[PDB]
């Protein structure tokens, strides 16, 4: 939806500081979400879960 | 002409046709329009005058037509569109036609066509009148080439005339024409 | 006159402009090109369908057009409307006119401050657009609700970690539990008398 | 206060994804904090301050 | 208009207004403080430089206060304009003309609830201008991106915190792995069977 | 006077000069001044009459000149610009040259002065004249001193007086003026 | 006209209106309702206490209802006004005029797309005044400061958890503490000198 | 009628008393009132015509009053009421006393009640004023039922007639009136 | 920036509830940020850093 035109309208946003940091603090979130969730094991428990007994 | 001014932006500009205002219209619109200076037309029903500035007094008060009331111009043309446009004229240049000097006009028998002449110059008691008129002509016609100077003699005359097909379609001066006339009836 | 047909254009191509831009025409009365459409509305409404045309044009931007044209400064002649368009959305701004000084179109340096301001208007108004079709649609009390519930959430995870003392200890000695403590060190059963030693909170075990 | 109206509009604001979205955020959030709270142990330490000595 | 010089007022000084305040002139046209100015700039402009006076001052507001001054309620007659200004920021608002009655100014108690509001109003003006600045500038999905990766990361937090059970074990029974676990509790290798044995989730050892 | 009514807001006054506006000026815009009351003043041009409401009839109309259009006041008096300027405040007032009863001035030849007088009594055929008259000088003097009682006789007479610099420049009534002027001609 | 008296209308009643639907008269002159209400509130006003007919009703709009019905397309009469009213909170939209065409009063169905745009753009409206009402009092920079706090305390949460390393071991090597090192692993004590061996970034013990 | 249109909203109404504005209001407002069809009535003040069209000429231009001045009404009627109606609803219609046709009026003298005639006609030099005049008369009356056809001659009458307490009270009607009456003295 | 402006109207702010929870969460979260950052042992690693091998 309006991910895409945002996707199209970064580079005018990239601009003011406010903009700049909101994008860093965005990945930097997404990403320590991502390794925390490895770290918890939510990625290891789904994996499990596809190889129900179906291997070893 | 078009071009980008930011990252998605871009100029662009947009222009109004007015053959297709002025020709494709249900009401029939008042003709105002210059070819180069001091040369102004108008344009009305059928009548088509060429408003003339000059020193020289074509008409004098002993011998032709005084008008001070619209009723008296029955006596000017036959034509009675060219009556209806030299009355919405006057009315639209602010002639008042109670508190303003009369204007001449050529006898309707006498056979040397239809002209009034009004007495614009900027002498004397005619200076208030000359104001006014000054005034008006600066709303009726844009970019208006004025020639009464102050003190000389400046007596305009209206004489039919071919309408020049090589003139600009003004519409600015139509829109002054029509707000300045008031209860104008125009033809269909 | 939310589009415009061919014979209104001096180009022989039909062009369509949009309801927000046009929807200012209604509350401005400041604008040529308003009383342009008002003026072309009319014209191409009564043609075969169907003091109006003084009451279609603002006698005062008339006005005002014939007194700068006395003054001797740029004014509008109603001919040529210029307009900021993003090119991707569709959206424009309301467009304005191409101002003539000395019977000729103004050169697109003088107004480069007005299209360039014109852009910046136009970037700030979809942004604001979005922020209010969005204030308008979601409530501000269940933002709110939502915000405080997140900070009340990252407050129980901070105590979460530190952790809270349960009980109450001595430097020293084993867990009285099951056995409470006073604010002494020791409750009314008798297997701890009130010897008023000094207490250390200790988390649960 | 303003809750007391917001009850009442409810049903209307469940109609667009992001209301229903931020009900389901408020909700999760405000159980997760009585759940760890109760893991942390404040409420044992409300408890253990009730029962001041007064029961074994 | 923008900026007004010393014969413009009664004390001889260089007071100079704001920008927001007199372009408030240009969309309210019931003030007679904006027809004032629009009279001073025309007669400041055409002394050397370069129905006007009438077209230049609102016949509608002019006929109010002369309707007014018949039915004897306060009034304007046009000479002195009040208006409240916040000292450090310099930002004020547009000067409301200091009413008149019996031939006298109304004293400073008669409109105190006025200038009150004035002043409140003033400030939210203040605080609502800078969050439609805000507004203009920073995107809404850039807002409700950063909400959502931080509400996203608060439960990633959360889920490291508590951990989330990765295979499956049995009550008193030591770790199947590397060997899975189907539901009834066995793989098909056959070191595990299918005894339809309860299954107690474990984490990660 | 400017004082304080939060931490930092200020009640603040600012206050404009009508003697510079009227000293630097495009045109000569004229002057409606109340000195005192019932003593009422009015400047333009080069002239400056004081209004004055009484019962007695300097001018009768058997003996002075009755005056239905404006071209009449030629026999008014040699100075052009007193009768712009009576011309031009009858026409503020309301004056309707057409629909109007008639007002008597003085003969310009008899060496009395020039007055002319308007009958602004509210009895008989006079009412529906005396209401807009009264209507025209609310419009134009604020702070009027009405003093023309229904049923008695009133009436007004203009005549040339030496302008009371001790009166104030009030401005409002210049607007009023210029307002119910309609073109109005104002000297540089 | 905030309120009307029971002679003001039909089924005599006392109903009163609220405060931004009627203070939406004085910004707009295109409202046969706000034209009614200024008629009615001079009418009272100088019944006893105390060209205002014409300045108290909008020529242009007259003449606009003159032309439609000239054009035999819906207009308005000055008689009957539908509004939509939100019952709990008593908000409600301005009065608009029932439209009549062929001397007979529309049916609901003709404008059910008015009504239903209206009813929306009342409950926009409400949320978007609670919204501008928070605006106007809390500041902006406020907002932004506890917003940054909070992102603040989370990724200090998140460092809490994962932990920083502090000093510097070696691999196989026990602690050296206290024994600083270098980026080599040295020192210029020599208990651990620079021995070039790898290290090892250990949390604190 | 009230209904429900969401969940909390309702639709609601409100209908204004128009006789409580009439009888309510200080000043005495023209009454204008469309009874079935081509039956226009009339009521200002205390006279009450009903205006009538028809092809018959009841007031002949050489044998009757003939009107070119608002003065020359005084040998029309007696009341003073009828003769100000009369004025201002000419007024409002849009008949300028110096720039149209007179119309004619009975006697005073004569004691066959007061009639006045105005040729409404679309025919030869009567095009402008009789389009005028139907302007005026939509703007005066809502939904005005036209009878005078292009070209056939089409001739007012206006008689006074008892007020039909039946027909509708419109205040539509009263403001257009208001509007072009100009400078309207309208009794207390 | 705009701190420095926004330190001299802090009297006429913390008139409503909201503004004074504002700065309190606010000054709450800066403190258990650093508390917790000092718990973590990022200033004990700036602390080794400057000290590297210098001392002991
Ligand atoms: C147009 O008006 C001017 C000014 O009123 C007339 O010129 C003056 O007329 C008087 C009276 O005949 C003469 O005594 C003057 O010598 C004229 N000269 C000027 C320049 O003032 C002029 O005659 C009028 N023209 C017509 C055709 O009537
Ligand atoms: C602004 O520019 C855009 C891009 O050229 C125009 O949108 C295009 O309009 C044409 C003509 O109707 C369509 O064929 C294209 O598909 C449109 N593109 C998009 C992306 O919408 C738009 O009309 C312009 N706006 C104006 C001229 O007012
Ligand atoms: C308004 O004025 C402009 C110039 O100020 C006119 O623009 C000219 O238009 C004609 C006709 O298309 C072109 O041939 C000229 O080259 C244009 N530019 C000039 C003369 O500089 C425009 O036509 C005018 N519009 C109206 C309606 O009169
Ligand atoms: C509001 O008050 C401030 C502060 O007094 C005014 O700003 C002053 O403007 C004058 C103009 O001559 C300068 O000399 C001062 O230095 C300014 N002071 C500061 C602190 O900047 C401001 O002009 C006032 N606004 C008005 C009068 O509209
Ligand atoms: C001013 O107007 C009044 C109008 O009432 C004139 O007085 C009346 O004139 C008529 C003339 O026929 C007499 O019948 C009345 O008796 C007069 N007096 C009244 C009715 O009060 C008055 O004469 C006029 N004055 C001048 C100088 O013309
Ligand atoms: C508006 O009314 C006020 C109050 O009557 C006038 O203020 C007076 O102004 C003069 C000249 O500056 C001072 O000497 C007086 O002291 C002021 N006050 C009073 C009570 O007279 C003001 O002049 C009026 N404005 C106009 C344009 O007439
Ligand atoms: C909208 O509807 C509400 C609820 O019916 C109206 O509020 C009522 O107002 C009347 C007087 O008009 C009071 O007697 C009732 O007690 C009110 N009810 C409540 C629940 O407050 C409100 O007036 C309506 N809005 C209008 C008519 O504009
Ligand atoms: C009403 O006006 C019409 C049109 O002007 C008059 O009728 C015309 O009168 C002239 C002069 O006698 C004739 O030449 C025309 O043939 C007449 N036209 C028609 C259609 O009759 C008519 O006489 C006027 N009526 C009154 C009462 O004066
Ligand atoms: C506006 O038009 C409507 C519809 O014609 C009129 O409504 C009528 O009002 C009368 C008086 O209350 C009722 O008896 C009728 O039943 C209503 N309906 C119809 C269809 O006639 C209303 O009176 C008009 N307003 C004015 C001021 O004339
Ligand atoms: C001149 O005009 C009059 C009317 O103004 C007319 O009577 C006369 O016939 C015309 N010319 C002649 C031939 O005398
Ligand atoms: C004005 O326009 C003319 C052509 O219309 C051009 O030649 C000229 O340079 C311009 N400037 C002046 C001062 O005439
Ligand atoms: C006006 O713009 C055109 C754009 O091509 C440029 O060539 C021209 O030099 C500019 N102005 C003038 C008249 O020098
Ligand atoms: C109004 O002003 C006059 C001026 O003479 C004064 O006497 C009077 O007290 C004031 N107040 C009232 C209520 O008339
Ligand atoms: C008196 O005035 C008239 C104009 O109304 C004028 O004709 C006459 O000459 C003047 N009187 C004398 C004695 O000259
Ligand atoms: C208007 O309504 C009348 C009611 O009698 C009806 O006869 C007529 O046909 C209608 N006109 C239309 C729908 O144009
Ligand atoms: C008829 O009217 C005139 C005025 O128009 C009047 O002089 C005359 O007396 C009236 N007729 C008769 C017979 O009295
Ligand atoms: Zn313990
Ligand atoms: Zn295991
Ligand atoms: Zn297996
Ligand atoms: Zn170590
Ligand atoms: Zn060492």
């Amino acid at each position: 939806g309006q991910f895409i035109s945002f996707m199209q309208e970064i580079p005018t946003f990239l601009q003011e500081a406010l903009n700049i940091a909101l994008v860093a603090v965005s990945l930097i979130a997404i990403i320590a979400g991502v390794v925390n969730l490895y770290k918890s094991g939510l990625f290891q428990f789904f994996v499990f879960l596809a190889l129900a007994g179906r291997s070893c | 002409e078009a071009f980008k001014i930011g990252l998605h932006t871009e100029f662009q500009t947009v222009s109004f046709s007015m053959v297709g205002l002025f020709s494709n219209n249900p009401h029939d619109l008042p003709l105002l329009c210059t070819l180069n200076k001091s040369h102004l037309y108008i344009k009305g029903g059928n009548a088509s005058f060429k408003i003339s500035f000059d020193d020289i007094a074509v008409l004098l008060p002993e011998y032709d037509v005084i008008i001070q009331h619209p009723a008296d111009m029955s006596w000017c043309s036959k034509s009675d569109d060219q009556i209806w446009l030299s009355q919405w004229f006057m009315n639209a240049v602010g002639h008042d036609w109670y508190l303003d000097p009369p204007f001449l006009c050529r006898n309707r028998t006498k056979t040397e066509g239809f002209i009034f002449q009004v007495n614009t110059s900027k002498t004397g008691i005619n200076e208030n009148y000359a104001k006014k008129f000054k005034t008006g002509m600066h709303h009726l016609y844009r970019e208006y080439p004025d020639s009464c100077l102050d003190g000389k003699l400046c007596l305009m005359k209206a004489q039919p005339t071919s309408w020049p097909l090589q003139c600009p379609l003004d519409h600015v001066n139509t829109l002054h024409f029509l707000t300045r006339g008031k209860n104008i009836q125009l033809p269909r | 006159g939310y589009c415009l047909e061919e014979w209104m254009l001096v180009a022989a191509k039909m062009k369509c402009f949009g309801n927000t831009a046009v929807a200012k025409c209604n509350l401005n009365h400041d604008s040529e090109f308003c009383d342009m459409l008002r003026l072309f509305d009319y014209n191409k409404n009564a043609i075969k369908t169907l003091q109006t045309i003084n009451a279609l044009i603002s006698d005062n931007l008339l006005m005002k057009n014939k007194i700068r044209e006395l003054m001797s400064v740029p004014y509008c002649n109603y001919t040529k409307f210029w307009y900021v368009n993003h090119t991707l959305s569709g959206q424009h701004s309301l467009p304005r006119c191409w101002l003539i000084k000395n019977n000729s179109y103004l050169n697109i340096s003088d107004f480069r401050n007005d299209w360039i301001l014109e852009s910046d208007f136009l970037i700030s108004e979809m942004l604001s657009k979005e922020y209010s079709d969005r204030q308008g649609k979601t409530p501000l009390t269940l933002v709110d609700i939502c915000f405080w519930s997140t900070v009340f959430f990252t407050a129980s995870l901070f105590l979460h970690l530190v952790g809270i003392p349960t009980h109450r200890h001595i430097r020293g000695e084993a867990c009285p539990l099951p056995h409470r403590l006073n604010s002494l060190g020791g409750c009314r059963c008798g297997k701890y008398p009130n010897l008023k030693k000094p207490t250390v909170w200790r988390r649960g075990h």
